[PDB]
RNA sequence: GGUGAAAAGAACCCCGGGAGGGGAGUGAAAUAGAGCCUGAAACCGUGGGCUUACAAGCAGUCACGGCCCCGCAAGGGGUUGU
RNA sequence: UCGGGGCUUAAGCCCAGCGCCGAAGCUGCGGGUCUGGGGGAUGACCCCAGGCGGUAGGGGAGCGUUCCCGAUGCCGAUGAAGGCCGACCCGCGAGGGCGGCUGGAGGUAAGGGAAGUGCGAAUGCCGGCAUGAGUAACGAUAAAGAGGGUGAGAAUCCCUCUCGC
RNA sequence: ACCGGAGCGCUGUCUCGGCGAGGGACCCGGUGAAAUUGAACUGGCCGUGAAGAUGCGGCCUACCCGUGGCAGGACGAAAAGA
RNA sequence: AGCGGCACGCGAGCUGGGUUCAGAACGUCGUGAGACAGUUCGGUCUCUAUCCGCCACGGGCGCAGGAGGCUUGAGGGGGGCUC
């Protein structure tokens, strides 16, 4: 804090009460005491435990049903539109959350802009993301990088 | 839900006097100052009979109290105290020591102080005949 | 300050109770004899005069 | 009916203004003229204004008749006080308020 | 993140000078005198219910024993002889019979006359 | 540090030396009227209810009684005499 | 002054006896919590018995405050947050609901996460307002008085005369 | 203008105090502070209690509120005992 | 020409000669700085009373018709000496 180190008053016959410097945390305007500083957040878990949850994760959604895998990308030409014709035909009437994985970039592009969409690159699969959405979809080329990753 | 009385009315009532240890009768009086006799006893509103003594200038007393019992008396002043003993009360003041006694028997707050006035002490008779007077004894 | 000093904040209601006897009297008054006005008793004033 | 009149922020300490003003409350108008006329302290001025002022709202406002109004009440408040130094003996300082008053007269028709 | 005061205190203090409303002076203004007067306030409360009992308990004696020597007899032994012959009845309380209902006293006097003798 | 969506910042009349008010007027709102959102507490005041000038106190609690107020009622709220 | 009054074949002392009063102790009635045993295939819940003063201190279970995920969501101008009130509802409690008034644009469930997270005291820090109190004081005991004038207003400003330093 | 003893002169230093003057104090009008302050509905005696009580016990006394004065108490204020 | 109590009564009543700060000196002790129930001269004592108490003086109300004047003395207080 910005002020001075100079003893407010002397401390003795002052009547006042007794004191150091205008920095100390009783004085108003004073510094913080156990204050938050910058931290680091981050810690490594345990590698083995990334693994199982993903699976575990993917399993999930596909024990409940709701995973689908497919390959006719017919909606290709990132334009949002087309995927959203293709959309209609694989039965995602949006009516439900999806991760569309899928390592083409324009189809990519496409799905982008659905609110009820979370496009995702295949590296980037996730237990977060997985878990947020309410049904996994994603293309045959990824799910051999998932099932590569663990399978 | 227990009982409680409503506005009574003032019993009166005549005691003698003579040949009554002080003390002794300075009791009973009290307890009748108060209900305490009456089953409708509340301790909150004052309802005892009215008291009328007579005669009071001729109270028995034992021991020596005529000349060793004294009343002590403090006036704010320094040497306030007095000291005047019993056969000088009677002497002077008769129904004065019956007071004494009786008003230092009764409760110590406001009530007991209206207690006190429902107290009519005389050395006579010759009360005034007013209504009631149930002699007793 | 040097030497004696209150020991004690005063209570409003203390505080009020001294105040008991503050308030002020209305002026006394009387209708001059030779204008419709008040005057104070015993007193000439304006906008009237005397005789004499 | 009844009609009101404010006068706000008057430089004058409140404890002594309120003297003059419980001096007049709930008497006449003819008779409050008077009282005011004749009391000796400087609020006296102030109610006396505000009294006049809160008259003539009544009648070029609310169309009640002058003849026959009376204070129904009256009242002072206390406003912003201006605080001001004062040196003292060894040094030491004194703030001092001037205190200031919200003063306020209500009057009404007479009967009915 | 920090967490400032916000409402939180006000709220707790309001909530107090509600329980000390009625109290004298600042006894009901002020929170702290507030707090500190509610503190006795609840204990004299609860010794009172404790009281309550005995100042009944007594009450009751005294009108019992009342109007119980009217009929020559005194308390102390109007209940030898209630209790001697087996009357659990007359709670003290109810024992409010020697003032209404004095016909059904002046019974449970001979009864406990008879009982004890 | 904060009027308001916008100055539409109150023409004009009235009391006043002025300040400040009262009407009229603007505004969804003026108790948003200009250090003007919200406006808590201490603190000061006006009115109303209960209460107090024979009374002994950490100011409360327990009981009963009176008055005032809520509800057709059993009931509840305020106050406080012993 | 034996706590007081007052007490004398006692209201004193000694010996004997029957009563009754008297605590938050014990009983009765209802309830809570924990612990143990039992029925419950059952969680829930029911039954029986027992324990439950407490400072330093150990242990356990909760309440609220700020923020994050839940949020491209949901409540909100038919009124957000906050404020004022309540004799109502739920909770053992910290609390949570509900109704009225105010307020006028935000708020954040269920379930989880993270902390600048709860104040009555530190001759604490900042601000506000009290008490003393209409009190002490108005700062050299060189000294004032009247007429006239200006002014909404004049002991206090202007002029004249008188007096003083 | 050092510190001690004595004497003469002179005196309100004293026996022993009185009167008088002026500036305050006091009353009215204007302005208007301070230290202090747990909250107060703040009596006496004798006890008692941490051993010096308005606050506990017993007893006595005491209508409610102020103004001018005195300084015995509030282990009065001031300064975290030098 | 009494002895004691009252914080050896009484400094928010006074004094401040004594004790009990800093200056200085004597005797004395200490190598010393210094030290002394040893001595000597000098040395700032704080305008404003809130409550209890006390001396006085008013305001309010009460005293179960209202008013003028005159009074009784419960209970206190003062005085109390001696050649
Ligand atoms: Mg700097
Ligand atoms: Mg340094
Ligand atoms: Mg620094
Ligand atoms: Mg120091
Ligand atoms: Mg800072
Ligand atoms: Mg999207
Ligand atoms: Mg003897
Ligand atoms: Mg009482
Ligand atoms: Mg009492
Ligand atoms: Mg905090
Ligand atoms: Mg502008
Ligand atoms: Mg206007
Ligand atoms: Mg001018
Ligand atoms: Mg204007
Ligand atoms: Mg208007
Ligand atoms: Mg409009
Ligand atoms: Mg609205
Ligand atoms: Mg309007
Ligand atoms: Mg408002
Ligand atoms: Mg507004
Ligand atoms: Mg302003
Ligand atoms: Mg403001
Ligand atoms: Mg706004
Ligand atoms: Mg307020
Ligand atoms: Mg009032
Ligand atoms: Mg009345
Ligand atoms: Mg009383
Ligand atoms: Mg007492
Ligand atoms: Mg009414
Ligand atoms: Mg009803
Ligand atoms: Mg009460
Ligand atoms: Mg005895
Ligand atoms: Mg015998
Ligand atoms: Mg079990
Ligand atoms: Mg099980
Ligand atoms: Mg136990
Ligand atoms: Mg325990
Ligand atoms: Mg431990
Ligand atoms: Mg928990
Ligand atoms: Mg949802
Ligand atoms: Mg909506
Ligand atoms: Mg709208
Ligand atoms: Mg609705
Ligand atoms: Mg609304
Ligand atoms: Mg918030
Ligand atoms: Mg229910
Ligand atoms: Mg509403
Ligand atoms: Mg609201
Ligand atoms: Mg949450
Ligand atoms: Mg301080
Ligand atoms: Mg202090
Ligand atoms: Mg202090
Ligand atoms: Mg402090
Ligand atoms: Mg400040
Ligand atoms: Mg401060
Ligand atoms: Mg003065
Ligand atoms: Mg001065
Ligand atoms: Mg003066
Ligand atoms: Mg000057
Ligand atoms: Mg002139
Ligand atoms: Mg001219
Ligand atoms: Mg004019
Ligand atoms: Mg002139
Ligand atoms: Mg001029
Ligand atoms: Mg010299
Ligand atoms: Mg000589
Ligand atoms: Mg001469
Ligand atoms: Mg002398
Ligand atoms: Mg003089
Ligand atoms: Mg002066
Ligand atoms: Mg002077
Ligand atoms: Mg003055
Ligand atoms: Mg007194
Ligand atoms: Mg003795
Ligand atoms: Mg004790
Ligand atoms: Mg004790
Ligand atoms: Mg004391
Ligand atoms: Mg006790
Ligand atoms: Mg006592
Ligand atoms: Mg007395
Ligand atoms: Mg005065
Ligand atoms: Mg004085
Ligand atoms: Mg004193
Ligand atoms: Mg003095
Ligand atoms: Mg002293
Ligand atoms: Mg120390
Ligand atoms: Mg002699
Ligand atoms: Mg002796
Ligand atoms: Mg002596
Ligand atoms: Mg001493
Ligand atoms: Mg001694
Ligand atoms: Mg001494
Ligand atoms: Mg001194
Ligand atoms: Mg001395
Ligand atoms: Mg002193
Ligand atoms: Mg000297
Ligand atoms: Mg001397
Ligand atoms: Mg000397
Ligand atoms: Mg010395
Ligand atoms: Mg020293
Ligand atoms: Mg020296
Ligand atoms: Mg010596
Ligand atoms: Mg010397
Ligand atoms: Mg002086
Ligand atoms: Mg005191
Ligand atoms: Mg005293
Ligand atoms: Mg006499
Ligand atoms: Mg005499
Ligand atoms: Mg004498
Ligand atoms: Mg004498």
């Amino acid at each position: 804090v910005a002020y001075s180190g100079r003893k407010i008053w002397p401390q003795k016959h002052t009547g006042r009460a007794r004191h150091g410097d205008i920095g100390a945390p009783i004085f108003v305007g004073g510094g913080v005491v156990f204050g938050p500083k910058p931290r680091d957040y981050s810690y490594t878990l345990p590698k083995k435990v990334r693994k199982k949850g993903l699976a575990m994760a993917v399993a999930d959604r596909a024990r409940e049903g709701k995973l689908l895998l497919v390959e006719a990308f017919a909606g290709v030409n990132g334009k949002t539109k087309e995927f959203l014709a293709w959309a209609k035909e694989a039965g995602l009437d949006g009516s439900e959350s999806v991760l569309l994985v899928t390592g083409n970039e324009l189809v990519r592009r496409a799905a982008r802009n659905l609110p009820w969409v979370v496009t995702l690159a295949p590296e980037g699969l996730n237990v977060y993301d997985i878990v947020r959405t309410e049904r996994l979809v994603m293309d045959l080329d990824a799910w051999e990088v998932f099932q590569n990753r663990i399978g | 839900k227990t009982y409680v009385p409503k506005q009574v009315e003032p019993r009166w009532v005549l005691i003698d006097a003579e040949g009554k240890t002080l003390g002794r009768l300075a009791t009973k009086i009290a307890t009748l100052l108060r209900g305490k006799h009456r089953p409708d006893w509340t301790p909150n509103v004052a309802m005892g009979d009215f008291v009328v003594v007579v005669n009071a200038d001729k109270i028995r007393v034992t021991g020596k109290k005529l000349e060793q019992k004294i009343y002590t008396r403090y006036s704010g002043y320094p040497g306030g105290l007095k000291k005047i003993p019993l056969e000088k009360m009677l002497a002077t003041h008769p129904e004065r020591v019956l007071e004494h006694a009786v008003k230092g028997m009764l409760p110590k707050g406001p009530l007991g102080r209206r207690l006190f006035k429902r107290l009519k002490v005389y050395a006579g008779p010759d009360h005034p005949h007013q209504a009631q007077r149930p002699e007793k004894l | 300050a040097k030497h004696p000093v209150p020991k004690k904040k005063t209570s409003k209601a203390r505080r009020d109770a001294r105040r008991s006897h503050h308030a002020l009297t209305p002026p006394i008054l009387v209708p001059c004899p030779e204008c419709k006005a008040m005057k104070p008793p015993h007193t000439v004033c304006p906008e009237c005069g005397y005789y004499a | 009916m009844e009609a009101k009149a404010i006068a706000r922020y008057v430089r004058i300490s409140p404890r002594k203004v309120r003297l003059v003003v419980d001096l007049i409350r709930g008497k006449s108008l003819e008779e409050a003229r008077n009282i005011l006329r004749y009391t000796n302290k400087r609020g006296a001025y102030f109610v006396a204004k505000v009294l006049e002022s809160a008259a003539a709202n009544a009648v070029n406002n609310h169309d009640m008749l002058e003849d026959r109004l009376y204070v129904k009440a009256a009242y002072v408040d206390e406003g912003p006080a201006l605080k001001r130094v004062l040196p003292r003996a060894r040094g030491r300082a004194d703030i001092i308020k001037k205190r200031t008053s919200h003063i306020t007269v209500i009057l009404g028709e007479k009967h009915g | 993140p920090r967490a400032k005061t916000g409402v939180v205190r006000r709220r707790k203090h309001k909530k107090i000078l509600k329980l000390a409303k009625g109290y004298w002076g600042l006894r009901s203004k002020s929170f702290r005198k507030a707090r500190e007067t509610l503190f006795a306030a609840g204990n004299y409360a609860y010794a009172h219910r404790k009281r309550r009992k005995r100042d009944f308990r007594r009450l009751w004696i005294v009108r019992i024993n009342a109007a119980c020597r009217q009929h020559g007899l005194n308390y102390s032994t109007f209940i030898h002889g209630l209790k001697k012959a087996g009357i659990e009845v007359d709670r003290k309380n109810l024992a409010d019979l020697a003032v209404r209902e004095p016909q059904v006293f002046a019974e449970l006097v001979e009864r406990a006359k008879a009982a004890q003798g």
